[PDB]
């Protein structure tokens, strides 16, 4: 088929019309992404260089064309030589269109051939022939083999030398002759001669429109070649000081961006010395701004440490007092970056002194809060985005100044017209995310916003409701009171979409108020329209309602909490039911399912372990004295069947963590959030494991004091840092009555009982990759044994060997570069006897690297066993900074194993 | 003047035996459809029959008759192997060819019947048919005396000879009630009816059709048991995609040859 | 960079199985 298109096309070539050649001609760069076969390649491009020598100058422009669309699969042709050769043939011809489009055609063929002589010559007498387009194609074509030879790079620069001095040729033709001294960076002593040139370039040529290229083209090949990046520096600070044309120092503007955004540890004292001075020398508010914008991005980054870093006051610095005062300057975009500059070196550097720019920083923040708050512009919103970058990375890195600047923020809530109350409340969202203080401090007001939202808002009341009610459970992070719950459902009820109330339940599922929750999901559930859609909002619903129910716990009250327990549970069994019921073929729910099992599995286990805890006085002590004798107990010291029953549940514990590791390293798609959380989950279960095990069995043994640091506030959740408190608490317990008491366990039980309710009453957060998933990466595995169509197994004669040839593509949702980065395959194989030490003997496992997308892999097996065997296979796909992440299908194939009649008769004789 | 568009379904499938119906096609592709698979379909048959000693009865060129008619087993190693004629091998090498030994001395008393399953082969994927019933008998042997031989199988189609042919009996028919006339019928009434016919007891022949062509052929395979139907059917329509595109290439070349 | 990081509301990151659920639901457009 392949085939057949190719001698189609070819027939489509040979035809007399110049626009069905054209078709042809065109219509190869789709065959080849199509068929990526290399003979097939060759071949057509073979076809292309005979009609390029022989056709009529508009087939010769489409060939060019797809040449330099089809560019990619250029690396995997055969043949160079010959098309080189007829390509090379056609620019004798006296046509300088001709010669012209040849030469873009050899630019294009750069990538294959950066070393041809005769091509380097042919581009370097045409670069100084006269037939203008002609000219510049020869530019263009030294242009790009420039960027890949080097050789051919000093050859044109001295020739490019030659030429400029020479004088002859306009100015248009001199602009189009200047950048190919970017591709000088192949060495150090071209880039000094090329330096040098450029230098006196602009000394040679001092107009704007020399001046422009010149100058772009002198930094990009600094960029490049990396060796003389001060002289650069301080050659456009003397032109951004000298020069007074305003387009030139705009120039110099998005210069030095690139060049801060590129090497920022380049950037010395002096330099920014300079740069202030400048900034502060200037007139105008426009490149005012743009020294603002550089000085905001070296700022960001690490050079603020090489300005501040001693062998001076830093107020005597005077960097402060541009940043100051153009923080406090009228225009919004300069006070932007002004508060930009004030918040990255307060974060940054911690001298003494620096507390009064903390103070003027922040109250100019409020300036800024303000302005934008009442501007309404789309520059105001920008600077406004800006101004709430400033204000979570300010509160997250000191965290100072947080309920200041909480309340300034509620200030604001009070004073804002609508439209940055999204953007504000989405930032106060983030610091009270962080510090869990800031809501219930002030939760009235919020509220109050909250009920003037209906006759405040005509077009985007679902936005502001969402992020305000984001924020409200944010607040109410506690129990959420009936009657704000009720003021709640009247607005939503009174206007909202079905998809907006529907977010603000899963963001109370996020935060933890499943009461709400539960309302909103059985409003959802009466509603809906589908079936998988129904199911999967009944069991939210009812693992909302469970919740609830655990959360409705009283401390030291062990009969209460168990049967707190049992209803939650049976209220998870409905869930989790109708989440089966919910579960499909497509966007199967696995991840939930399954962590939802195991949720269900660890509150079983909580449940058995208070059971034991509770007949722990059902006469086991009396059991152990009966049986055998109490001094010197034969089965343990203080020997009890419920110390059997608590090894029976250290097992199982030990057993739920490792699932819980299985369900992590098998989900591996999550963020960093939800896989947070799951290790958390984890933590929790071997937190029970470890007690259990430290302080029912034996304490000798154990010898285990958490002699490491713990409790610091590096969480990214307050429920991370609730669980960690926990933890603490539990940790110091045990620990203090690690050697207190005898096996008995006279108030051990009490202990463990105080770490199951304590590790209740912290509810749950349900997270982002239980909903909404994103960067869905999958491995195909497919392999490619002898074609078992059916389940039929695969004979092998038995005495030689066995291929599989195993083959896998990786495919990407989305971006493929969310979170993680797939960097190399671990695939693994083994053999099991089908026909029953299980053929566990190859063990194999093979690291490939997938260059691309696609990858293949040859494995060996060897067996003598008469039975049938089925051969696994996993993917173990492992990332950039290297985890096993345990994925893929894990495909199972049959294989049968026959022998020679005549092997079969020599055993017989033997 | 392009071709038509024709209809394949089958009826019910047996590891001995098929049958399916074939519409909207010409009597001339049935045909060649018929006869593509009693002729070229390769398979795996005994050629090279060397005998070290015989004092059977019967006589060497009989016994490398009966050799050379037992069927053998070529699911897929018969399209792996290449054509003996055609591999550049000193004798026989087993990229083309299979090596088969057959050793009996009749010692007891008793006749001891050779058979197709004291066949000892050097590849596990072709026996002889019977074994994966009562064998395939191939000489009754005296006691005292015996027969030693070596064989070599080879791959070949029924051009060659019938042992090389696989397809038991093709049974290829159309137009169960003469609608199309091809036969007349001076007793309609005293010939019998056909199974696939569905004319009325009393009439049994269809109305003469002034305007049509024969078509519905209906089709009965029945193999020999050494492939299944469904293969020998690929294996022959493959074969026919290889012989026509072997005639478009050399008869383009004589095309060239001419212009 | 945005405002907040770990934003579940944002339109275009939101994956196919609510899509559909979104597509539905503003068909919808109340709730009792
Ligand atoms: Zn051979």
């Amino acid at each position: 088929d392949a085939n057949s298109a190719l001698m189609e096309l070819d027939k489509g070539l040979r035809s007399g019309k110049l626009g069905e050649q054209c078709e042809a001609v065109v219509r190869f760069p789709r065959l080849f992404q199509k068929y990526p076969f290399p003979i097939l390649i060759n071949s057509a491009f073979l076809k292309l260089a005979d009609v390029f020598r022989v056709g009529n100058n508009f087939l010769r422009l489409c060939v060019l064309k797809v040449t330099q669309q089809s560019e990619k699969h250029l690396e995997k042709i055969l043949n160079v030589d010959e098309f080189v050769k007829r390509i090379f043939s056609v620019i004798h011809s006296n046509d300088p269109v001709a010669r012209a489009i040849t030469l873009r055609m050899l630019g294009s063929l750069a990538s294959i051939i950066p070393e041809r002589k005769n091509a380097h010559h042919s581009i370097r007498q045409s670069l100084d022939s006269h037939d203008n387009v002609e000219v510049e194609a020869a530019v263009f074509a030294a242009a790009n083999f420039s960027a890949q030879s080097k050789d051919f790079a000093v050859g044109i620069c001295n020739k490019i030398s030659e030429m400029i001095q020479g004088l002859a040729t306009p100015v248009d033709l001199k602009l189009k002759l200047i950048p190919i001294l970017q591709h000088m960076h192949h060495d150090a002593i071209l880039a000094s001669s090329a330096r040098q040139l450029l230098q006196q370039l602009v000394t040679s040529y001092p107009s704007t429109k020399m001046v422009i290229v010149s100058l772009h083209t002198f930094t990009l090949l600094a960029a490049s070649s990396l060796v003389d990046t001060p002289k650069q520096i301080q050659l456009l600070l003397q032109y951004l000081k000298n020069d007074p044309r305003k387009a030139v120092k705009r120039l110099a503007i998005q210069d030095l961006k690139l060049l801060a955004n590129k090497t920022p540890h380049t950037w010395s004292r002096e330099n920014i010395q300079a740069l202030c001075e400048c900034a502060l020398q200037t007139p105008y508010d426009s490149l005012k701004l743009g020294m603002l914008s550089v000085l905001s991005t070296l700022s960001g980054t690490i050079a603020i440490k090489h300005y501040f870093s001693i062998v001076s006051s830093p107020r005597s610095s005077d960097l402060v007092k541009l940043a100051q005062e153009c923080c406090y300057h009228n225009n919004r975009g300069i006070a932007a970056h002004g508060v930009r500059v004030l918040t990255n070196i307060t974060v940054s550097c911690q001298e003494k002194d620096l507390l009064a720019l903390e103070q003027d920083a922040v109250f100019g923040l409020e300036s800024l809060l303000v302005l934008c708050s009442q501007d309404d512009s789309p520059g105001a919103q920008a600077t406004l985005k800006i101004a709430l970058n400033c204000m979570v990375k300010l509160a997250k890195g000191r965290p100072h100044l947080s309920q200041s600047v909480v309340e300034t923020l509620l200030t604001q809530l009070h004073s804002a017209q609508d439209a940055a109350r999204i953007l504000m409340c989405h930032c106060l969202a983030a610091i009270a995310m962080q510090l869990p203080v800031l809501g219930d401090g002030m939760l009235g007001d919020l509220m109050e916003l909250y009920k003037v939202i209906g006759r405040s808002a005509t077009d985007k009341q679902q936005e502001l409701l969402v992020s305000l009610a984001t924020v409200i459970f944010v607040a109410s992070q506690k129990a959420l009171s009936v009657e704000s719950k009720a003021v709640i459902k009247q607005q939503l009820e009174s206007v909202s979409n079905g998809w907006t109330v529907y977010r603000i339940a899963r963001q109370a599922s996020r935060m933890g108020n499943h009461d709400m929750a539960k309302e909103l999901y059985q409003s959802l559930l009466t509603q809906v329209a589908s079936e998988h859609f129904y199911f999967w909002l009944n069991s939210l619903k009812e693992f909302s309602h469970a919740e609830q129910c655990l959360t409705g716990l009283q401390e030291e009250n062990y009969s209460s909490a168990l049967s707190c327990i049992a209803e939650s549970l049976k209220f998870y069994h409905k869930g989790i039911a109708s989440l089966t019921a919910a579960s499909t073929p497509l966007n199967p729910l696995s991840f939930q399912c399954e962590f939802v099992k195991l949720r269900i599995d660890l509150l079983q286990a909580f449940s058995q372990l208070i059971c034991t805890c509770n007949s722990l006085k059902t006469s086991p002590p009396p059991a152990i004295a009966t049986t055998i004798a109490m001094t010197l107990g034969n089965d343990l010291q203080r020997c009890g069947r419920i110390s059997n029953q608590m090894k029976q549940s250290m097992e199982e514990f030990r057993s739920l963590a490792s699932r819980y590791g299985d369900l992590y390293q098998a989900s591996f798609d999550a963020d960093s959030a939800t896989l947070r959380n799951v290790e958390l989950q984890q933590q929790s279960c071997l937190l029970i494991s470890h007690a259990i095990e430290a302080l029912i069995l034996d304490p000798e043994s154990a010898s285990f004091q958490e002699y490491g640091s713990t409790g610091t506030a590096h969480a990214d959740s307050e429920y991370e840092r609730r669980m960690m408190s926990v933890y603490n608490h539990v940790l110091e317990e045990v620990e203090s009555l690690n050697r207190k008491y005898t096996p008995v366990s006279y108030m051990h039980t009490a202990c463990l009982c105080n770490a199951i309710i304590a590790l209740l009453k912290v509810p749950l957060s349900f997270q982002r990759y239980f909903f909404q998933k994103l960067q869905s990466t999958s491995i195909k595995l497919a392999l490619s044994p002898s074609p078992r169509n059916p389940a039929e197994p695969i004979a092998v004669q038995n005495n030689q060997q066995l291929a599989l040839k195993v083959e896998g593509v990786v495919q990407h949702g989305s971006k493929p570069g969310l979170f993680r980065k797939i960097q190399s395959v671990c695939l693994n194989v083994s053999s099991t006897l089908q026909s029953k030490i299980d053929n566990m003997t190859n063990e194999m496992e093979q690291r490939v690297e997938p260059h691309n997308d696609y990858f293949s892999t040859q494995f060996l097996l060897n067996f003598a066993i008469l039975g049938t065997h089925n051969i696994t296979v996993e993917s173990s796909v492992k990332d950039a900074n290297g985890i096993v992440w345990k994925t893929g299908p894990r495909t199972t194939i049959f294989v049968k194993s026959l022998e020679d009649p005549y092997s079969q008769q020599i055993r017989l004789q033997q | 003047p392009y071709a038509n568009q024709p209809t394949v379904r089958i009826t019910e499938l047996t590891d001995e035996n098929v049958k399916f119906i074939i519409e909207n096609t010409d009597l001339a592709v049935a045909n060649s459809i018929r006869r593509v698979f009693i002729a070229e379909v390769p398979i795996i048959a005994i050629d090279w029959v060397q005998i070290d000693a015989n004092s059977s009865v019967l006589h060497d060129e009989f016994i490398a008759h009966r050799l050379g008619l037992i069927p053998l087993t070529s699911d897929d190693i018969v399209d792996k192997l290449q054509y003996s004629r055609d591999c550049t091998c000193e004798e026989f090498c087993p990229e083309c060819s299979v090596e088969f030994t057959l050793d009996v001395r009749c010692n007891e008393d008793q006749t001891r019947h050779v058979t197709s399953r004291d066949l000892i082969s050097n590849s596990p994927r072709v026996i002889p048919v019977t074994s994966r019933q009562d064998d395939i008998l191939i000489v009754k042997l005296r006691k005292g005396q015996e027969l030693r031989l070596r064989a070599y199988a080879k791959k070949g189609f029924g051009k060659e000879h019938a042992k090389w042919n696989p397809t038991a009996g093709v049974a290829f028919e159309y137009d169960p009630d003469n609608a199309l006339r091809h036969t007349v019928y001076p007793k309609p009434e005293e010939w019998p009816k056909s199974e696939y016919s569905e004319l009325d007891e009393d009439e049994s022949q269809a109305p003469y059709d002034p305007n049509g062509k024969p078509e519905r052929f209906y089709y009965n395979v029945e193999s020999c048991g050494s492939l299944r139907p469904e293969t020998i059917v690929l294996s022959a329509l493959s074969g026919l995609k290889k012989k026509l595109s072997d005639l478009q290439t050399q008869l383009s070349h004589e095309i060239q040859s001419d212009v | 960079a945005h405002v907040w990081e770990d934003n579940w509301d944002d339109d275009n990151v939101e994956d196919d199985f609510s899509n559909q659920l979104r597509a539905e639901l503003e068909k919808h457009g109340y709730k009792m």
